[PDB]
């Protein structure tokens, strides 16, 4: 209630030291507006170590997704009938994606 | 209506008459080109001035020229 | 009057002249122009 | 026979042409006596996108 | 063509529902256009002003408000089913005009039977300046 | 003391602006402990501000009625009075680089136009030749002068596309 | 490497290499030297 | 077939709504009218010029009548510094009870409108004192307007219609207009000044009853017939002189003191008296130059053909140009509009610095409105000059008539001129925006000393050359040893130096780096507008994209989507895009004038000096600080006198927004929307009985550009006029 959120720190290169505003808590930087501190307080997150672990896991999953795109195009590309299975796509993205994510977040 | 004129630079590619969706242009025999064809515009009063023939014209400059002015009930593309 | 002979208009003239040129003269203008445009030869 | 040599570079002096005061390569010259028998090809396209055009005998000269 | 054909009111029409795109009051006070084609079977075509309709096996009749609609339908039919159709023009007083195949061989051909019209033997850009034709009533390209 | 402008060293408004900046910078110093990284950054900012205010003074700089330094643009007036460093030498400093860029671009344009299908060289650059011209453009004015003199810089209008008016 | 270095000589050699070089160059002049106004060497 | 476009039979055959708009738009384009010759065209232009003269005289007669009727001219005469001018009374039946109560300004009874046109100061300076004289002026100007009406009708009947060659008589026209329209007209004006205004400023009423009984100078024309012209400049008005009474006055009719009146802050009456007398004499002398029926004189064709420099400097020189200017009416129109716009700019730049009317400088809002009005008028007139020059180039330019002359040679290297204009415009804009953004982001970082403040040494050097001793440049006219100061040291130097060394007036204000930066912005706007207008004029008849532009008329929409796309390819669209740049440029010059003068009047010139450098300071201290009183015209708490200006402000915003409506969207989507509306009207009950006679058709592309430009311009003008007069009238 007294310390403004801040998650972007500018460099002291040219006149930007005035942009590192006194957001409180012995810290200076850009007062952020995305509400990420509120989200990281909703999901139980205490230290910056857990944020570091989340960042590393996100980078790993991003590399996995890029490798998945490369594989699913260049290496093993699905046929047209695979994409035309609309019922399977709807079932797997209703029960699987949305429902499994909702259950995992509830847990 | 509008004025559509065809100059002697035409070489008879007979594609300006395909690009015109109003049957304004026609192909007549000629002797000034290798293809022995020349664009002619008998139904000039039916033209709206869409300049599709000028787009389809390959000669530089354009053999078929369309000049705007004196709009009518057929040159304005009016169905009402 | 002391040389009011370059005739001074009355102090009630706006009440007659403003609606005359705001309501009647535009009406005559629209009617005359609309008769002009829709005239076949 | 009546025009420039095939494959020789010529200069176009037609004012309304896109290639006025430009150099083009002759690809064919018609011998049937037509209005614009000289056919040339230009390395740069016009605004319409074409690269070839036809000119008369008096509209082509040897560039210096 | 060899003989100019007259349109027949007895030819049927393709099956189509009510479309708001179609004939207007201009079809009454002014001229309107009628397209005629012969089909070997029942096919589905898209109207230039509406949705999709099924043509009849044989002669067909379509009434369109503009000549551009008729030629768009003609080009669509020629590209799709090589129909080679023809369209007319019916005036308000009942006069029927023949427009598209005047020679019967389409504007793409020549037929060696049509004269040159609105053709300038001079080059484009060799026209005189507007000062030379000022106060004359004739444009430089109209010479 | 030209154009009614006092020197920056002997200007009261310049010192007023300096002490106002020092005051507003020291206002933020009271909210951090002296052994903190934001305190170190603010101290570095204050040191940079003091160094800038010191170096702008006694450097042939003038300011008038506002405390903000002014620049003298007329050459000659920047020569007899010590003001050439404002715009006189940096004009040639910019012009050298501008002619460098133009000359290396011109060299690449000529050396690419003499190659088969030369339109691809603009989207597909070559690095060795462009770097060779990049390190050969130091003497751009001499090359430009000699090319103007021999006539290869310009081209005959006869060979230039001209609007047909 | 031939196919890769043919791609690397397209748009990023002029859009990224020049941009990064000229930028970071100018950043380091503006960093190591303070903000100048008069060219007094 | 209709008959509303009687001038255009083809337009009357148009069955759509486009016929009305095109007939209104091509109303006075006589060169494109059906079946019209040159002589009838010239006679029609003569009658039209008579009509505009009658309209102008009727309008100024109405101004006199309304000021004499509902104004406070007598109260303004008694107290000019306190009593405000009144333009006309307000009779709006939609007004509320507070609205009537909030517009009885100037010590009036009913709702009145405060006059900022400057006619009160002008009429007080020229000797008009009572509303009786203004009434007589109004009725006389109405009479001469009727005379011009009858004369315009007179030169349309047979045996009275002038021939074509009468209009083409150039030498006699120039002789007569320069001798009488300028010379003897200025002589009559300085005679009126000496007879009426000089005694009326010294408590001596001169009217029609007694001007033959009073004498303008105590010597009485003896100096004029003799040589002793210095008797007129013997006893001028002293410094402690009142413009209404004869307190400390003198008997002088022609004097050259210079400077300003110490009380009225305006130029001396004897100064402008000798000015108009000298101008009259010089113009009458210059009016006896060109060749007429007598054996002496100058021939314009001979001078044009003779001025061909040797060695082919200009090729054929000005050979063949006399027939080019005489035959082409658009050339003469463009030259006249160019000179008129340039001299309107000169009038705007010289009125505020040298006020010729008593107590005009005290009225700040009036001076601001006058400057803004005449500057926008000048910009529009210059845009019209370049547009009509383009019309000359495409319509009636004959290259074989003048081969190798200056015109054909300029058209030959038109690409070089356009490219160099593009270079200077691009360079000015690049570096001006670069320095503005640099200074603005430097001021953002809390270090305003790092901004680039290039001192305007050139213009300050010029000001010191004119006698301004503030900058310390001891040049000529500022040092006592210079010959320019010694020459005229006893003529007008003590007045001019006293007026130019006083910073309270607007004569040669002190200029800082922000002044120089906004001057460069002004030069950028002028250069870019010149670039686009020049490129449109030179490419009006031919281009590499379209060589046959001369065959398509001056105002045609496009050539189609072929050859890449040819939208806005005509010179008409070049003018249409140039009007935006003209509006932006005059907006820049008026922003500069208004902010500098507002900071001068409020006394904080340092605020403008330290705030005009960066654009954020410009915005905050001009468009935000000065708009506080404007938008408080009608609060929910209450309404004041500035309620009309806030409504006009939002009105101009709305009209500018409708200009955007016509400008962004283009015709072709509106045609389908209108077609759907046509189907809606044709296929509904109780409304298909009512049917249009003109077919509804969307606005043409040229028409779309015209209406978008028109809405944009009127909205621009109205919102800026509202803001300017509200910010200058809210405080003073
Ligand atoms: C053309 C210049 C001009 C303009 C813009 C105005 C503007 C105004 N006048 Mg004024 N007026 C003028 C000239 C003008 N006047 C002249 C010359 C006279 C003396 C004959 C008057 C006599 C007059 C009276 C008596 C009254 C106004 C009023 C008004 C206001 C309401 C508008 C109105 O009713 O029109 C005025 C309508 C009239 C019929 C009078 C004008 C007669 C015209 C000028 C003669 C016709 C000339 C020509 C054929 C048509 C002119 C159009 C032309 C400009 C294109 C408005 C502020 C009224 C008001 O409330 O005062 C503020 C009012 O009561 N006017
Ligand atoms: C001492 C020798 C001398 C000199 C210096 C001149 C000088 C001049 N004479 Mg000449 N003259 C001389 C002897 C001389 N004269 C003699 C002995 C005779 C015989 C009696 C003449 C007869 C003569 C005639 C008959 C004429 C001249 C003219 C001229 C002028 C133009 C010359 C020219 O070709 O245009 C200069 C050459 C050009 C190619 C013009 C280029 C202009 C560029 C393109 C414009 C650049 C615009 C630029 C953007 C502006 C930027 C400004 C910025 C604020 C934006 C020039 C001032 C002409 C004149 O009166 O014009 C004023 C003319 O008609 N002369
Ligand atoms: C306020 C808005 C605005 C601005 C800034 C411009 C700016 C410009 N217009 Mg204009 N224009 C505008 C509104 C505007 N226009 C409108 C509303 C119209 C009516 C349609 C026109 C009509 C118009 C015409 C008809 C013409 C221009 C021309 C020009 C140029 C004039 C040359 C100049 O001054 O130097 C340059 C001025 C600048 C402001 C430079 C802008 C570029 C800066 C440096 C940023 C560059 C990118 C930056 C480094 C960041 C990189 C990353 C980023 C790209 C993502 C310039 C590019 C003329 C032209 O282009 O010919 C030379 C021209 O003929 N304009
Ligand atoms: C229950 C099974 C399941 C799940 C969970 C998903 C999940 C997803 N699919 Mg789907 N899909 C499925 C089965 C499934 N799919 C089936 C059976 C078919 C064929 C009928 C398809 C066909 C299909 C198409 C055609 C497309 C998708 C896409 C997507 C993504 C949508 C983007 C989104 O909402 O952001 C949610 C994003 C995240 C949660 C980020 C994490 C993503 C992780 C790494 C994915 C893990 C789920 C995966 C099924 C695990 C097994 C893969 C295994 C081989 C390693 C999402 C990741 C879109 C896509 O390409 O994105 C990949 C897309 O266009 N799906
Ligand atoms: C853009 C045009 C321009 C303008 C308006 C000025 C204006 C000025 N210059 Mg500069 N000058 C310029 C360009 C310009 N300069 C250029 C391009 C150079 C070449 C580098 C010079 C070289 C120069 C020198 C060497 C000197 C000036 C001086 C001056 C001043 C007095 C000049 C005078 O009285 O003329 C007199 C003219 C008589 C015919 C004045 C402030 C002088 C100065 O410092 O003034 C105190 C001085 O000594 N100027
Ligand atoms: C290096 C190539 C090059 C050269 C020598 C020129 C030279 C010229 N141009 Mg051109 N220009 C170029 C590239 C170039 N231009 C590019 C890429 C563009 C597109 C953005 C333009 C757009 C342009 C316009 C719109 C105008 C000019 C104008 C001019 C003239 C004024 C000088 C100037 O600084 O203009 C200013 C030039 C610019 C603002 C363009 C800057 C773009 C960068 C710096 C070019 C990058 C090229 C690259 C570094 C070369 C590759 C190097 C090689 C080793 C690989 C001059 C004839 C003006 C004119 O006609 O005056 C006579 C004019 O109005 N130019
Ligand atoms: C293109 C502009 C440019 C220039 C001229 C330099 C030059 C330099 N950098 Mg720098 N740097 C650049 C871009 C640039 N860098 C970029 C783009 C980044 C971000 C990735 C960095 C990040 C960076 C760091 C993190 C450090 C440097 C350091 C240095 C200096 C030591 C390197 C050395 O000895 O080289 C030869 C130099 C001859 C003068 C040197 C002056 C180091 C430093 O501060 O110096 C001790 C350092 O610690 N740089
Ligand atoms: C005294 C100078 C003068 C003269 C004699 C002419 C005369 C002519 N010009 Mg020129 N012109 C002038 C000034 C002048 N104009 C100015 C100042 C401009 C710049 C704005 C132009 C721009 C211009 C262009 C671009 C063109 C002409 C054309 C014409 C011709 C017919 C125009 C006409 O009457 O249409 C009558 C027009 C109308 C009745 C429309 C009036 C709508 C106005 C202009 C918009 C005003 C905005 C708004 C609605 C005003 C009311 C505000 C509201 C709140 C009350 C004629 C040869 C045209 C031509 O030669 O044809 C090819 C042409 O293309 N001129
Ligand atoms: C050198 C830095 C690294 C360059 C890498 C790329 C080289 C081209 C890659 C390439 O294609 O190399 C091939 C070729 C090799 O050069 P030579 O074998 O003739 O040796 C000359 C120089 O390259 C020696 O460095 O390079 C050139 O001809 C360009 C030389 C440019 C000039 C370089 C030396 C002179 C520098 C002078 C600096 C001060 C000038 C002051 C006045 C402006
Ligand atoms: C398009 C065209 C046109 C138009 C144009 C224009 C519109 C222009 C304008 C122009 C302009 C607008 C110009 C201006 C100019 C100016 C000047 C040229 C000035 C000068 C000045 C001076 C020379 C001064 C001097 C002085 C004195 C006297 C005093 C003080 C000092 C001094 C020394 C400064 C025309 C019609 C022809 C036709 C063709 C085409
Ligand atoms: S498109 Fe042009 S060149 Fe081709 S056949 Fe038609 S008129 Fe001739
Ligand atoms: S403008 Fe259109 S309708 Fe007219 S002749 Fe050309 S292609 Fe046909």
């Amino acid at each position: 209630t007294h310390i403004k959120p801040s998650a972007q720190v500018v460099w002291p290169i040219v006149g930007q030291e005035i942009l590192n505003g006194d957001v409180g808590g012995g810290f200076q930087g850009i007062q952020i507006t995305s509400g990420f501190f509120q989200l990281w307080r909703a999901s139980g997150i205490t230290s910056e170590l857990q944020l570091y672990s989340t960042a590393i896991g996100g980078l790993v999953l991003a590399a996995a997704c890029f490798f998945a795109g490369w594989f699913h195009y260049h290496k093993a590309a699905p046929k047209l009938e695979w994409f035309q299975n609309v019922e399977s796509m709807l079932n797997h993205h209703l029960a699987g994606l949305l429902g499994l994510g909702s259950l995992a977040w509830a847990g | 209506a509008h004025v559509v004129k065809i100059y002697d630079t035409c070489i008879g590619c007979t594609q300006c008459v395909r690009a015109c969706p109003l049957d304004v242009l026609e192909m007549v025999p000629w002797d000034g080109c290798k293809a022995a064809q020349m664009a002619s515009s008998p139904r000039t009063e039916d033209c709206v001035g869409c300049k599709r023939c000028e787009t389809a014209c390959p000669t530089d400059f354009l053999s078929v020229r369309v000049y705007l002015g004196n709009e009518s009930t057929r040159s304005l593309g009016l169905a009402y | 009057a002391t040389e009011g002979y370059p005739f001074v208009p009355p102090d009630w003239a706006p009440a007659l002249f403003v609606p005359l040129t705001g309501l009647v003269l535009p009406a005559v203008g629209m009617a005359w122009a609309f008769t002009y445009i829709q005239k076949e030869r | 026979e009546i025009g420039p040599k095939r494959g020789s570079l010529v200069k176009v002096l037609r004012p309304e042409s896109y290639w006025y005061n430009q150099v083009g390569k002759v690809v064919s010259v018609d011998q049937s006596g037509i209005r614009y028998p000289v056919v040339v090809r230009f390395e740069n396209q016009n605004y319409a996108g074409v690269s070839t055009n036809n000119y008369a005998l008096d509209e082509v000269t040897d560039p210096p | 063509p060899w003989k100019q054909p007259e349109l027949d009111p007895d030819t049927p029409s393709p099956i189509f529902g009510g479309s708001t795109g179609g004939l207007l009051r201009k079809a009454q006070v002014e001229e309107f256009y009628v397209t005629t084609w012969e089909s070997p079977k029942e096919q589905i075509f898209e109207m230039p002003t509406g949705g999709a309709a099924i043509m009849r096996k044989g002669p067909n009749l379509l009434k369109l408000a503009r000549k551009e609609h008729c030629l768009a339908l003609t080009t669509q039919l020629r590209t799709k089913f090589r129909m080679s159709p023809c369209f007319y023009r019916v005036y308000a007083d009942g006069k029927v005009e023949y427009l598209h195949p005047k020679d019967g061989v389409y504007p793409e051909k020549v037929n060696a039977g049509r004269v040159g019209v609105n053709q300038n033997m001079r080059s484009i850009g060799k026209n005189v300046d507007p000062i030379k034709v000022k106060f004359t009533g004739s444009e430089p390209f109209e010479i | 003391d030209i154009a009614g402008l006092t020197p920056c060293s002997e200007s009261k408004a310049y010192n007023k602006l300096e002490r106002k900046e020092l005051k507003v910078l020291d206002k933020r110093l009271k909210k951090y402990e002296p052994g903190s990284a934001p305190y170190l950054a603010l101290q570095a900012t204050k040191e940079r501000t003091e160094n800038r205010f010191k170096t702008y003074a006694k450097q042939g700089l003038l300011c008038g009625n506002d405390g903000l330094p002014h620049l003298i643009s007329d050459p000659g007036l920047a020569l007899r009075f010590n003001h050439a460093g404002e715009v006189f030498i940096p004009t040639f400093g910019f012009l050298y680089v501008a002619g460098y860029i133009g000359h290396v671009g011109r060299q690449y344009i000529i050396l690419s136009k003499e190659d088969a299908k030369p339109t691809d060289k603009e989207i597909i650059l070559d690095v060795p030749l462009a770097l060779k011209l990049a390190f050969q453009g130091w003497a751009w004015p001499l090359a430009s002068i000699q090319e103007l003199r021999n006539g290869s810089l310009l081209e005959k209008d006869e060979n230039i596309t001209v609007s047909p008016r | 490497m031939k196919d890769f270095t043919t791609y690397l000589s397209t748009a990023p050699v002029v859009g990224l290499g020049w941009a990064i070089f000229t930028s970071g160059l100018l950043i380091e002049i503006n960093r190591f030297f303070p903000d100048p106004l008069v060219f007094s060497f | 077939t209709k008959l509303f476009p009687k001038f255009s039979q083809g337009l009357a055959q148009d069955p759509s709504t486009r016929r009305i708009w095109y007939g209104l738009a091509t109303a006075h384009d006589f060169e494109s009218h059906d079946g019209m010759t040159e002589e009838n065209l010239y006679q029609k232009i003569f009658a039209s010029h008579f009509g505009q003269l009658a309209i102008i005289f009727l309008w100024t007669s109405g101004n006199l009548f309304h000021v004499a009727w509902q104004g406070n001219f007598e109260q303004w005469v008694t107290d000019p510094i306190h009593v405000r001018p009144i333009a006309h009374a307000i009779w709006d039946p939609h007004f509320g009870q507070p609205a009537v109560e909030a517009f009885t300004r100037g010590g009036a009874s009913g709702p009145v409108n405060i006059a900022t046109s400057g006619v009160y100061q002008w009429w007080y300076t020229i000797g008009l004192r009572s509303n009786q004289e203004l009434y007589v002026s109004s009725v006389f100007l109405a009479l001469v307007s009727a005379v011009f009406l009858f004369a315009g009708w007179l030169h349309l009947q047979p045996n009275f219609q002038p021939s074509l060659s009468w209009f083409k008589d150039a030498e006699s026209r120039l002789n007569h207009h320069l001798a009488g329209l300028f010379g003897v007209s200025s002589l009559a004006w300085t005679g009126h000044l000496v007879h009426v205004a000089i005694p009326e400023s010294r408590g001596q009423h001169v009217g029609w009853d007694n001007f033959l009984s009073v004498l303008p100078h105590p010597q009485g024309l003896t100096p004029f017939w003799s040589g002793n012209w210095a008797a007129y400049a013997q006893n001028p008005d002293t410094a402690s002189h009142a413009f209404g009474t004869a307190d400390g006055s003198g008997t002088a009719i022609l004097t050259f003191l210079g400077g300003f009146h110490p009380q009225t802050q305006s130029l001396w009456l004897s100064d402008m008296a000798h000015h108009h007398l000298a101008i009259a004499v010089l113009f009458i002398v210059a009016g006896h130059m060109y060749r007429t029926n007598f054996g002496i004189g100058h021939r314009l064709e001979a001078i044009l053909e003779a001025h061909t420099p040797p060695a082919g400097g200009l090729g054929a020189g000005h050979k063949g140009l006399f027939h080019t200017v005489n035959n082409s009416l658009h050339f003469q129109l463009g030259l006249a509009l160019a000179s008129v716009g340039t001299i309107t700019s000169l009038v705007a730049q010289h009125m505020y610095s040298l006020p010729p009317y008593a107590y005009l400088a005290v009225d700040f809002t009036t001076q601001a409105s006058l400057y803004t009005h005449h500057q926008y008028i000048a910009g529009f007139i210059m845009c019209g000059a370049f547009a009509h020059g383009a019309i000359f180039f495409i319509r009636d330019y004959d290259p074989e008539q003048n081969k190798g002359n200056v015109l054909a040679r300029v058209l030959d290297h038109k690409e070089a001129i356009i490219s160099h204009l593009s270079w200077v415009s691009l360079f000015l804009g690049f570096h001006t925006l670069g320095l503005y953004v640099h200074n603005d982001v430097v001021q953002a970082f809390g270090t305003p000393e790092k901004q680039i403040l290039i001192e305007p040494v050139f213009a300050q050097w010029i000001q010191a050359a004119q006698g301004k001793s503030l900058y310390g440049f001891d040049l000529l006219l500022a040092s006592s040893s210079s010959p320019a100061y010694s020459a005229g040291q006893s003529l007008w130097l003590p007045g001019w130096l006293e007026a130019i060394n006083n910073n309270q007036n607007s004569l040669f204000l002190t200029i800082g780096p922000g002044d120089f930066l906004v001057h460069h912005a002004i030069a950028l706007g002028l250069h870019t507008t010149t670039l686009i207008l020049v490129k449109g004029a030179l490419d009006a008849r031919g281009s590499k994209l379209m060589p046959d532009k001369k065959d398509f008329g001056y105002s045609f929409p496009c050539d189609g989507p072929g050859r890449g796309g040819t939208c806005d390819i005509s010179a008409y669209d070049a003018f249409y895009l140039a009007v935006f740049w003209m509006l932006n440029t005059i907006g820049w010059v008026t922003f500069y004038w208004h902010w500098k003068h507002l900071t001068l009047w409020q006394g904080n010139v340092s605020q403008f000096d330290e705030s005009s450098t960066y654009l954020m300071g410009w915005l905050r201290d001009y468009l935000w600080l000065n708009s506080s009183q404007l938008i408080n015209g009608y609060n929910p708490f209450g309404m004041n006198s500035l309620s009309v200006w806030a409504w006009t402000f939002l009105f101009g915003h709305l009209v500018y927004a409708t200009g955007f409506m016509f400008l962004i969207s283009w015709r072709g989507y509106w045609q389908e929307l209108i077609e759907t509306l046509v189907w809606a009207h044709e296929k509904t009950p109780l409304a298909n009985l009512v049917y249009w006679k003109d077919k509804p058709v969307a606005l043409s592309i040229v028409q779309a550009r015209l209406v978008g430009l028109a809405h944009f311009s009127v909205g621009y003008i109205f919102t800026y006029a509202a803001f300017l007069i509200a910010s200058t009238a809210g405080r003073f």
